[PDB]
């Protein structure tokens, strides 16, 4: 079967000057008819205190939380697997909420959404 | 928004190489499609005995293409009588936004390649995961794969509904391997797995006391 897809998703910020202004920003991942509970991972190319280090060594910091029920949750360890904690939908349409906090140690920063398949 | 035909990849040891279908589903957007091979414990290798091309390419909106698998000489240093395991990776790029302060999510699907030598080459629909055996132990059960592939199994339950959807732990069975479960006794347990193409179907076991196996 098909692997999931993930149309195009990015989150934005006008202008801020461990985490300012948390944001909501939601991910949906288009998937098998028979997908199960697979968990996925973001990653990003360098990080620092388990965030996202954008654009020698310092730059600015991009926190990732998993969403709860409109209120922020757990953070988000990158690199490592999870089970989303705000899944809305059906395989062929879900939805994963998250929360992105701010800081620091223009910018377009990537994030890579891991998706191992067993 | 770049799409992978698949959920897992078996390359048929007697052939040379095997394509895959991807394509970028985005309209209006062009998307850049990286494909990478990783070793049984994921690590990214760039010199065979199974490589990916091409490394990276552009797919303009709508467009269709292929990444192309192929063994390379060393492939015969791989047992002949059991599955290596690989990792085919596809990671998308998409446009650089034009917008300021963003932060873009990729995409990168990661699916199990399954090195299958000829040998133990496999006819469609042939179903060899019938051969596991459960033997109760305690804390679960104590899975055995005494086959030449790797099983990757999902579910396991009293009822075949338990085995289907119900928390478990996926584990995957190395060819000749056996693995110990966390679980509760069923008088009855059925267990799933997936095949090659992705389907997963459930097996209804009949223990002989400790020894649980499909009839």
């Amino acid at each position: 079967v098909p692997a999931c897809t993930v149309s195009n998703t990015t989150v934005d910020w006008q202008d801020v000057e461990n985490g300012n202004h948390e944001k909501e920003f939601t991910v949906n991942m288009r998937c098998p008819y028979n997908l199960g509970t697979m968990k996925v991972t973001i990653t990003a190319t360098n990080t620092y205190n388990n965030a996202i280090l954008v654009q020698s060594s310092d730059g600015l910091l991009v926190y990732l939380y998993n969403s709860n029920a409109g209120n922020i949750g757990t953070a988000i360890t990158l690199g490592t697997p999870f089970t989303p904690g705000k899944i809305t939908g059906n395989n062929a349409d879900k939805t994963i909420s998250l929360h992105a906090k701010l800081g620091y140690k223009p910018f377009s920063a990537t994030a890579t959404l891991v998706a191992s398949y067993s | 928004a770049v799409s992978l035909d698949r959920t897992r990849a078996v390359f048929d040891g007697s052939e040379k190489s095997m394509t895959l279908d991807i394509s970028n589903d985005n309209k209006q957007l062009p998307y850049l499609a990286q494909a990478w091979i990783e070793n049984e414990n994921q690590e990214k290798i760039i010199t065979g005995p199974v490589i990916a091309t091409p490394p990276v390419q552009r797919l303009e909106p709508g467009a269709k293409s292929m990444v192309r698998l192929s063994t390379t000489p060393d492939i015969s240093k791989l047992p002949q009588d059991r599955e290596s395991l690989f990792y085919f990776n596809l990671r998308e790029i998409p446009p650089r936004s034009e917008k300021a302060n963003v932060l873009q999510i990729a995409l990168q699907t990661k699916i199990k390649l399954f090195y299958r030598p000829a040998a133990i080459k496999t006819r469609p629909n042939e179903v060899w995961q019938d051969q596991l055996i459960l033997n109760k132990v305690s804390g679960g059960y104590r899975i055995e794969n005494p086959t030449p592939y790797y099983v990757t199994v999902i579910g396991l339950g009293g009822s075949e509904k338990q085995a289907e959807e119900g928390e478990f732990e996926t584990v995957m069975l190395s060819p000749r391997s056996e693995q110990t479960v966390k679980s509760a006794n069923y008088n009855t347990p059925y267990l799933s797995y997936i095949n090659d193409y992705g389907g997963r179907p459930v097996l209804s076991f009949i223990c002989n006391g400790s020894r649980c196996s499909v009839k």
